[PDB]
């Protein structure tokens, strides 16, 4: 049984985010009721705390546990993050896998990667039992202004 | 010791999005 | 047209007076590939833990021929991970084995009881200590899997 | 997108500019790098 | 908010957790309806205090021996829902703005606070390619020297004479406003903890 | 039960069999440092090399992270989901081992500790235990260098042991960075803050998202940037052009500096306690002979330092816990069989010949499981309980005549 | 009222995991009595020395 | 939506249309254009 | 042996590139 708590910290330094966001939030999650392990990730600029809990505790006890006491922590955390919640399932729940490809050239990365993050990822959730139908690859299209310095 | 070789320069087999260079006005 | 600055002349100054304002790529995060052949987008479908795998795949299965209409021409799905292929060969492979099992008994029972109704009794009483078997398990709520037909 | 250098090498010698990463990874690796450093 | 009897501990919780949400609203904008522990003042078990009786330390060098060290070697044991610290002093960077420099620097109370809330933080520009590895570029600004304090920016002329924090202040170090009072056999006062535990084990 | 003591001494021990899935994922693990450029580059090569292979149908190679929790990898470690032809188009004499041989040895680049596994053996493997490869080194401290100086002497005895085919361990501290050490008194100066000054660190030299555009639905991202030439080097940002709050124009080492440094790649945090995990990949060995071997080597030709703790997670830490249940189940199992015979005959001394007939066969198990050529597991395991609970049975209606 | 003759926090330090508070405020001497803040020394926005 | 250009191709040239293939934040793109030829 | 030995076959996979140091203004 486990609970993810994704936490985003931009630009801040990775010993930033674990000296203000993984630590205080993996040494809570840890006196937590029936939790076995509480693994923890420091990126450049994310907090990825993984909950394991003992077996057969109620999945979603420990759920509902994890928020609870994400909220009298909530307030430890830096002014501008936020403690995510993370999905029901976890890494084993990777079913279907599939890629977008097009041969003609009528269609690109980027317009595919939209094509799954606004149409594959709407008409897919809607489905029971499907927690998640999380987009992996392609380009997210971006405005770009290029300042000139000059 | 497999000597299997294979091309190292990034492919781009599957669909290319292609414009022509035109000769028109702005 | 984002003003920056306007003077009393009403000569106002445009973001486009000090930049250029391209369309392009976000910091990737995630980069698919295809056969070594192309960088590629996907996605996976997530299933909530506990749940029935078999029982998700077919609904996905089926809902992307619903939109094989709605895609626009040139838009191919190919597969690259499709857990219920193996559940099928895992199943019709406990199957296999537990139909012949049955059958090498119950030519081994009828050797031995050199009988027709002698043997037949055991094997009548196979599909019934079967069916509670299975009976039981939708009241406990044991799935059928390699483990439990194993058993 | 060229760097220049005060001493160290001597011109002649090649020098790897692509794949350099994963190169002077098993460079490190094989040790390659630490009894670089403890010849001098 | 007390229960009545038989109710199960963690049905109470969550459920003030869900009220606590249509209520975060009727309150003003800047509070926050913060969750209390799992136990209550039965809860305090085991209760100590800290001395040092050779003047090496002394109760701020204590309060923070206990807010960053034991406070988290004791948070993790099972069962203890809280290690409370009780007493000592928390550790105040002052900064005393001397009126009479304010005027004749020029320079008002907003002018002040506003500066200083931008001369403390860290801030990332993305990263950058070199011999195929990623280069994260960190901005450093984090204030941890009183120095700091003293050269915080407050105005600067065309000459390139600025005006710092230290031209209008004394950046001293200073006890916080202290809440809880902690004495031991009447001799002294000194800094404490009680371990809380979790109501039930 | 002397001659049994032979098989034995002679078979390898495993915590599950080797389940073959239709397909498998994979895993390749390389030093802390690579970039998202050289990382897809690397990737592709590695696909076509793994689809240079007669067997594999497709192949998907993701490094990186998909837009999900579930997925917390970095750009620097790769998953690809690899798809075999139907066992019905496999050369001759092809076997799972003989085609994940090939691969192992056809995909291969330098800096590189190759991983192949099974896709939900894997994605189990690390929900237990946090592992991706059977064996698993876990060493944990409370100064990064030191546990970084266990990971590398723990992972070159790992390649000396004679089953290991590749075995690397994740750097805590190898990542790198272009420190820009503002100068609050040059900065002052110009009457600037820190803010101030940083603000083109974010998004001058940076691509810090600004805002988002609405299209129906869906989002989009902004951001602002000088051209990648004015942030190619830090030479280049050394001469970053800055137009102060006065209109007077500098370059941003007018006030700062910029060195390079090295440190923290990724924070492992197990137990808040810090953490460097050590990937083993041995397929030829049986398990537990490895990391038995692997248990002396490092016992010998590394000294701890204090706040160091070495262990040997994985699915060998599995094993262990089972071990220690089991060997507290055959008590159970022992006692229980001792009174359903004491039960039904009454007879004391007699209900122990019965109970004393199953050590026969067990015996006779194990003899069958080396000819079979098969390691002890849990699976095996079962097998004797189960098979110990029908020897009780006929030992009852030999005794009934 | 609030940060000269009160000690409010207007910032918190950061050194590693631990927290510490930063404030601002006169020298006690101008805020000992009532009286005291009745000649509290205000600079107005337009560089006014008032009480 | 059409820049003109003065020197470097000739009428009729193909040109793929994306910049998209080059991750923004720092794939060095003159080192990152290199990895198409050989 | 002051050095690493790698598979011809294996850097070539990789696609190495090599470059003559030249000495001159920069």
């Amino acid at each position: 049984v486990q609970v993810i708590i994704k936490t985003s910290y931009p630009g801040q330094a990775p010993q930033i985010v674990e000296n203000q966001v993984t630590y205080p939030l993996t040494t809570t999650m840890l006196s937590v009721p029936g939790a076995k392990t509480v693994r923890g990730f420091s990126q450049f600029g994310d907090s990825y705390v993984y909950v394991i809990f003992e077996d057969g505790t109620d999945p979603y006890w420990a759920r509902s546990r994890v928020l609870e006491y994400l909220n009298q922590v909530q307030g430890k955390l830096p002014a501008g993050v936020s403690a995510e919640l993370g999905p029901d399932a976890t890494g084993v729940g990777w079913i279907y896998e599939y890629a977008l490809v097009d041969r003609s050239g009528k269609h690109d990365l980027a317009d595919l990667r939209s094509l799954q993050d606004w149409f594959l990822k709407y008409e897919l959730k809607t489905i029971p039992d499907v927690a998640e139908v999380a987009s992996v690859g392609g380009v997210v299209k971006e405005y770009q202004v290029v300042i000139d310095p000059q | 010791a497999s000597g299997v070789r294979i091309d190292p320069t990034q492919t781009q087999n599957l669909g290319v999005k292609t414009a022509t260079v035109t000769r028109g006005p702005l | 047209h984002i003003v920056l600055k306007a003077s009393e002349n009403g000569v106002p100054v445009y973001l486009r007076d000090v930049a250029k304002v391209q369309i392009g790529p976000e910091m990737r995060r995630g980069i698919a590939e295809l056969n070594g052949e192309g960088e590629v987008a996907g996605g996976v479908v997530i299933l909530r833990s506990g749940k029935n795998a078999r029982e998700v795949i077919a609904a996905v299965k089926d809902k992307l021929e619903t939109l094989k209409s709605s895609l626009p021409e040139g838009v191919e799905i190919v597969t690259t991970y499709d857990r219920s292929q193996l559940i099928d060969r895992a199943i019709d492979n406990l199957s296999g084995k537990l139909l012949e099992e049955f059958i090498v008994v119950a030519v081994v029972c009828a050797l031995f009881l050199w009988h027709v109704r002698s043997a037949l009794v055991a094997i009548i009483s196979l599909p019934l200590g079967l069916c509670i078997a299975f009976i039981v398990m939708h009241f406990q709520g044991l799935n059928a899997n390699i483990m439990s037909l194993g058993g | 997108g060229v760097t220049a250098l005060r001493s160290g090498l001597a011109e002649g010698e090649k020098v790897v500019s692509s794949g350099l990463f994963l190169i002077d990874s098993e460079a490190n690796i094989s040790g390659a790098l630490e009894r670089m450093r403890s010849e001098s | 908010v007390i229960f009545e009897d038989g109710t199960d501990p963690y049905w109470a919780r969550s459920r003030v957790l869900e009220y606590l949400n249509q209520v975060q609203g009727k309150l003003p904008a800047g509070v926050s309806a913060e969750l209390g522990p799992d136990a209550t003042g039965v809860g305090w078990i085991y209760e100590y205090a800290l001395v040092d009786r050779s003047g090496k330390h002394d109760l701020a060098d204590l309060r923070s021996l206990q807010d960053w060290f034991l406070k988290y070697e004791l948070k993790t044991i099972p069962d203890v829902a809280e290690v409370a610290s009780v007493g000592g002093v928390v550790k105040e960077y002052q900064v005393v703005i001397d009126p009479q420099r304010l005027a004749q620097y020029g320079i008002s109370l907003a002018e002040v606070k506003s500066a200083l809330d931008a001369s403390n933080q860290e801030a990332g520009g993305s990263s950058i390619e070199l011999a195929e590895a990623e280069y994260m570029v960190r901005a450093s600004g984090y204030l941890q020297t009183l120095d700091d304090f003293n050269h915080i920016v407050l105005k600067a002329s065309e000459n390139g004479v600025p005006v710092y924090l230290r031209d209008v202040a004394k950046v001293q170090i200073g006890p916080e406003m202290r809440r809880g009072i902690a004495e031991l056999n009447g001799e002294g006062e000194v800094a404490g903890g009680v371990v809380i535990l979790r109501s039930g084990k | 039960v002397l001659t049994v003591l032979w098989p034995l001494n002679k078979v390898g021990g495993e915590f599950l069999p080797q389940i073959n899935e239709g397909d498998l994922l994979y895993m390749p693990s390389t030093l802390p440092g690579i970039s998202a450029a050289e990382a897809a580059s690397m990737l592709q090569k590695t696909d076509k090399l793994i689809m240079s292979v007669p067997e594999v149908a497709r192949v998907f190679g993701k490094t990186g992270k998909a837009e999900t929790a579930t997925d917390s990898a970095p750009l620097e470690m790769v998953e690809t989901t690899i798809q075999l032809k139907p066992q019905e188009q496999w050369r001759p004499g092809m076997t799972m081992d003989k085609i994940i041989e090939e691969l192992d040895n056809t995909v291969r680049l330098p800096g590189l500790a190759n991983l192949w596994v099974p896709p939900i053996r894997n994605a189990i493997d690390m929900l237990s235990t946090g592992i991706k490869s059977p064996i698993g080194i876990k060493v944990s401290g409370t100064v990064l260098a030191d546990i970084d100086a266990m990971a590398e002497q723990i992972e070159e005895v790992a390649r000396t042991v004679p089953g290991v085919a590749s075995a690397l361990a994740e750097r805590l501290e190898g990542g790198r960075y272009i420190n820009v050490e503002i100068n609050r008194e040059k900065a002052a100066r110009y009457g600037m803050t820190v803010a101030d000054v940083q603000l083109f660190v974010t998004s001058a030299v940076g691509g810090a998202m600004v805002g988002e555009t609405v299209e129906g639905i869906a989002r989009y991202p902004i951001n602002l940037r000088y051209p990648q030439s004015w942030r190619d080097s830090p030479q280049a940002l050394r001469q970053l052009p800055i137009l102060t709050p006065m209109k007077q124009q500098i370059t941003l080492a007018d006030v700062a500096d910029i060195k390079v440094s090295t440190g923290p790649s990724m924070l492992k945090t197990e137990n808040a306690r810090p953490t460097s995990w050590i990937y083993i990949d041995a397929r030829d060995r049986d398990m537990v002979s490895v990391v038995h071997d692997l248990q002396k080597a490092i016992a010998e030709k590394v000294q701890l330092k204090p706040g160091t703790s070495v262990a040997f997670s994985g699915q060998f830490e599995l094993l262990e816990r089972a071990n220690h249940k089991l060997k507290l189940m055959v008590p159970m199992t022992l006692m229980i069989i001792f009174v359903l015979l004491y039960l039904a005959f009454r007879r004391v001394g007699e209900a122990l010949l019965i109970i004393s007939s199953v050590p026969f066969a067990l015996v006779g198990g194990i003899w069958l499981l080396w000819w079979m050529g098969f390691h002890l597991s849990v699976a095996t395991g079962t097998g004797f309980i189960a098979l110990a609970g029908v020897a009780a049975e006929f030992g009852v209606v030999m005794l009934m005549y």
